[PDB]
């Protein structure tokens, strides 16, 4: 025989272990693998796909009214349209996205995100917007002069009805963690605001209010770490017809 | 473009750009494509060698974690009274992943899955103080878990002669032992399990929409091989399933509203602002308000 | 250049002035079931240009109270053309389903339709524990309509519906969406009368609007099987 | 470390680093 | 299944209204919220409260403190400060519901038990 | 929700088609159960989900559609208090009889 030593942690069932187990069905031949389109090998392939965000997550907006930001012609210059809290891993406009849903399965994240905004007004409607991103320090800017000081993009509604504001990776550490629905130094991402650069000028036959849908994806730089239990799902009891599975 | 990728991608130094006719920030969402813009083309960047790996987000890392699939207790008493039907020192269970919302919602991010499941049975026992308050001890009971392929006649009782397990895969394990662990192969008539089925099982009109009989792995019967003792016990059996050698196709949106049933994809939605039907994201004051922003 | 597109399938043809660079589902074009993937050892029929010819469903009116519309494939075209005849007379099929959604409106109109194709869109009933029925799921060529398009009528988000093969119809930029689909099934062939491979959903995200006389705005959908083949060959039913 | 005859009983494979994202980011 | 309850019926001036109910056919640790429904002459079939085996305790009036004990396969309630309005029949039920969020839906009383006429006198 | 199950205490002959109606304040879904409390004993669930029968129940009953009206039909009379529970928000047990 071989003299064997039993270490601590023997017999324990670690749900994240990687060992070979006993074949219950011997000499089983699995079905030949055909080619099915759309194979996913990495979950960081599907965070790089744009997905609408609910910037209009208010009470008055119900259903699909929460997925667009109605902008209107204004009579005062330099006017704020909306803002987006960049909380990627806590409840907010970025919670129900693809990057947000996949990210709420992990604790740490890195890399840079891209915000895309499509204009859904008439062809005869013109305008200019400025999308700003201010790094985590300080309050959210309320006037355009203080918001222009961060990385922004000026966007002119033309044939290309979509612009890309990129939120660059600006952090001291390599990663950012969730740690709470909190305002912490190693958790905050900053703010995204939208002001009127000039205005929304629109003729009389076109509709006076023009919506704006925003999308959000991840770059190739994105990364996720320290997988966890997603809080977006949870049960307090057994689902219906679960007892029928035992009979 | 396969392009084996082991870590995240690096950035390069950017300079002042004024070229006209080429616009990287403008794109077309109308086309059903993602913006092909780098961080170099939008802002002025620096050279950054990124050493962040991408292994924790692999699909086999994302899915191969032993999740609870069933939890059922049964009495180890002597069942003389005509009750506790189908649960008299044994139980059966049709293997399904749609019973605990964690593994269910995780597996329902893909349209088709192909994996070799690895089962683990964890058993605990507890004395009954039904007519007393006396703890006499905990016995070393052997259990038998017989894997009956679906559509095959399962044992109707625990004394029945259907437990002899001629060809049925069976396992015996004591409660004091480490949890019993086996592997079920990819036993589907197709090349991948159908997590979602957009059809009816049989040719007859009423055929249980959404349930594919091919997706069902089988039937798991668990009894206590021992004969009953003078006293009664309650045996809780937890089953854990860990997918192995996973292949996944056609990703899907994750489930938002709470699950209603194990059979179907019905929805009701919560009552208040988070995860309701009217409101999926919690409400805020207005579009130009910050839920919690620093003020010093 | 990338806005003028012509699709010639059989004797049918479509010419578009405002296109949006037609997409391919998962970067895949349909094929013909190679010899290694085939399991049914029987000579299939491959009726080309009899099927594979751009059948057009009945238009739907876009309004303000409209939530969305869906058609299941091949359930929508199981009774039209020679495709429907081959589907009836045969037990198995395998097809491609090139899709074209037309929607036109003037330069004073605003709107947006998310034209998405969901594979295996198993939908659930609202506010009940009972499963959907046959006449609830099987609507045929008239299709159905979303009553809760916010959650795509399955509990899963619409915001994340851009993970599926999709296109947009933004009235200011384009007036057509073209999506090419592969077979996309775990089986090499499937019984067409019970199972649906795809589900074309057209959800108006931004509602149609104009301060003009507000004339009727229909939405027309043209389905075209691609590389469709059949096995079986028993009586009609 | 696999000592079983059936190949499906091996441990999990954590070496598939060949992801292609253009299936979804550029579906043309 | 079989639901049998037992307690004091005609003797309860103002003290806690303790009342227990032993479950027979079903294991009380598998689901199926277990609660109390009293058919008072004053109102008629009022629902007192229920509890899940995870000790979830959804209540109606919040002074009842329903509890559970799967060891002896039984659950109890305790009406505090009973004054002549709590004279009822006090059925002991299980009901297939889903209180997954802090509010229940579709809670149908499949098994009912038998009454325990509780009298608040003296 | 307050279920006003009571038009009256209706009396019928043997072999009739007695019909009970249950009105709801809210526009609840098909969440509705009909109970039968024979005098001297506990109630019993006749039909749930507003249209679904039970195991071990006489097949002389039926249910209505969703919403607010919520009728109940007995095809043959061959006697008990019939109750109406909404079970949408909680247990309510609208009082009523036959």
């Amino acid at each position: 025989g071989v003299p064997t030593y039993l270490l601590p942690g023997s017999g324990q069932f670690l749900t994240t272990d990687d060992h070979s187990s006993a074949p219950a069905l011997p000499c089983f031949n699995p079905t030949p693998e055909m080619h099915i389109p759309g194979q996913v090998r990495n979950m960081l392939e599907v965070v790089q796909v744009e997905s609408m965000m609910e910037i209009n997550n208010t009470e008055s907006a119900v259903g699909m009214e929460r997925l667009k930001v109605d902008i209107s012609a204004l009579t005062d210059v330099d006017q704020l349209l909306f803002n987006i809290p960049l909380d990627i891993q806590l409840d907010g406009p970025l919670r129900n996205t693809l990057v947000g849903n996949i990210s709420r399965y992990y604790t740490h994240w890195s890399g840079s995100l891209e915000m895309t905004f499509m204009f859904c007004g008439s062809f005869m409607a013109a305008g200019k917007l400025i999308l700003c991103y201010t790094p985590p320090g300080g309050s959210c800017p309320t006037t355009r002069e203080t918001a222009m000081l961060g990385t922004h993009i000026v966007w002119d509604f033309g044939l290309q009805s979509s612009v890309t504001l990129i939120i660059p990776w600006i952090s001291g550490s390599h990663y950012r963690m969730f740690n709470n629905d909190a305002k912490s130094t190693n958790a905050n991402v900053g703010y995204v605001t939208c002001f009127m650069q000039t205005n929304l000028i629109v003729p009389s036959e076109s509709s006076d209010t023009c919506s704006l849908i925003g999308f959000i994806a991840a770059k190739d730089d994105f990364s996720l770490r320290l997988m966890r239990d997603s809080p977006d799902i949870g049960q307090l009891d057994h689902l219906h017809a679960a007892e029928a599975a035992y009979q | 473009i396969e392009s084996i990728i082991k870590t995240a991608t690096d950035t390069v130094k950017s300079e002042i750009n004024a070229e006209l006719g080429v616009v990287p920030s403008l794109n077309a969402v109308e086309t059903g494509a993602t913006s092909n813009t780098e961080p170099e083309e939008a802002i002025q960047t620096r050279t950054v060698i990124n050493q962040h790996g991408v292994s924790e987000t692999l699909v086999e890392n994302f899915l191969s974690r032993a999740a609870l699939v069933s939890k059922r207790s049964f009495e180890y008493k002597d069942h003389t009274s005509s009750t506790a039907r189908a649960d008299k020192n044994f139980f059966k269970w049709t293997i399904n992943t749609r019973s605990f919302v964690q593994l269910r919602r995780k597996l329902e991010l893909f349209t088709y899955l192909r994996f070799d499941a690895e089962i683990t049975i964890l058993t605990t026992v507890a004395v009954n103080g039904s007519g007393n308050n006396t703890y006499v001890g905990l016995p070393d009971l052997t259990l038998q878990a017989m894997f009956v392929p679906t559509g095959a006649l399962t044992p109707e009782k625990q004394d029945s002669f259907h437990w002899q397990s001629g060809s049925n895969a069976s396992v015996f394990f004591k409660i004091s032992d480490p949890p019993a662990r086996i592997t079920i192969p990819f036993m589907c008539i197709n090349s991948a399990y159908s997590v979602f089925y957009d059809g009816f099982a049989g040719f007859e009109k009423n055929g249980l929409y959404g349930i594919n009989p091919a997706d069902t792995i089988g039937n798991l019967c668990v009894r206590i091989v021992n004969e009953h003792q003078p006293v009664g016990f309650t045996v809780t059996v937890r089953v854990y399933m860990k997918p192995k050698h996973i292949k996944a196709w056609a990703p899907r949106p994750p489930r938002t509203l709470p699950y209603m049933s194990i059979a179907n994809a019905n929805y009701k939605g919560k009552e208040r602002a988070p995860n309701a039907l009217s409101a999926i994201i919690g409400n805020r004051d207005s579009v130009k308000t910050m839920p919690h922003n620093i003020v010093n | 250049s990338d806005r003028v597109l012509q699709l010639k399938l059989g004797n049918s043809a479509i010419v578009t002035q405002e296109a949006a660079n037609y997409c391919c589902a998962y970067g895949e074009w349909p094929n013909y079931l190679p010899d290694h993937e085939a399991v049914a050892i029987d000579k299939p029929t491959q009726p080309e240009t009899a099927t594979d010819r751009f059948y057009t469903l009945k238009s739907v009116k876009w309004e303000t109270g409209s939530t969305g519309w869906w058609w299941k494939l091949p359930d929508a075209l199981n009774n039209i053309g020679m495709f429907g005849q081959n589907v009836q007379h045969h037990y198995l099929y395998r097809s491609g389903f090139l899709i074209h959604v037309q929607c036109n409106a003037t330069k004073f109109h605003q709107g947006a339709l998310l034209v998405v194709a969901i594979p295996e869109h198993q939908r659930g009933a609202h506010n009940t524990n009972t499963s959907p029925g046959f006449d609830d799921i099987m609507k045929g060529e008239e299709g159905g309509t979303f009553n809760h398009p916010y959650v795509l009528d399955d509990g899963t988000s619409l915001a994340c519906a851009t993970i599926f093969p999709h296109q947009w119809i933004n009235l200011r930029t384009n007036n057509s969406a073209t999506i090419v689909l592969p077979w996309m099934n775990a089986a090499p062939m499937d019984f067409p009368l019970r199972h649906n491979q795809w589900t074309l959903a057209i959800i108006p995200v931004v509602p149609l609007g104009t301060r003009t006389t507000s004339s009727m705005v229909p939405i027309t959908v043209s389905i075209a099987p691609m590389c469709c083949e059949f096995n079986g060959l028993r009586h009609a039913i | 470390i696999n000592f079983y005859k059936d190949s499906y009983a091996a441990s999990a494979s954590k070496q598939d680093f060949s992801q292609d994202p253009s299936k979804f980011t550029e579906p043309v | 299944v079989q639901l049998q309850e037992s307690g004091p019926g005609l003797v309860k001036p103002s003290e806690t209204l303790s009342l227990t109910c032993t479950v027979s056919g079903y294991l009380i640790s598998n689901g199926y919220y277990w609660g109390w429904i009293r058919q008072s002459p004053g109102k008629g079939l009022e629902w007192i409260g229920s509890i899940y085996y995870t000790r979830d305790t959804y209540y109606n009036k919040s002074r009842i403190t329903i509890s559970v004990d799967t060891s002896k396969k039984q659950f109890s309630l305790k009406l505090y400060s009973v004054t002549a309005a709590d004279t009822a029949v006090y059925y002991c039920v299980r009901h297939e519901g889903s209180c997954n969020d802090g509010s229940c839906y579709g809670s149908f009383v499949d098994n009912w038990g038998q009454g325990t006429l509780v009298t608040v006198s003296s | 929700i307050q279920m006003t199950q009571s038009p009256s205490s209706v009396s019928a002959s043997v072999g009739d088609r007695v019909t009970l109606t249950c009105r709801a304040s809210q526009d609840i879904s098909s969440w509705l159960a009909w109970y039968q409390q024979k005098p001297g004993k506990a109630p019993k669930l006749l039909i749930y989900a507003a249209s679904s029968l039970q195991s071990g129940v006489p097949s002389r009953f039926s249910g209505s559609g969703s919403g607010t009206h919520f009728t109940l039909t007995i095809s043959s009379l061959q006697f008990a208090t019939y109750f109406c529970q909404q079970a949408d928000s909680f247990i309510t047990f609208g009082g009523g009889t036959k």
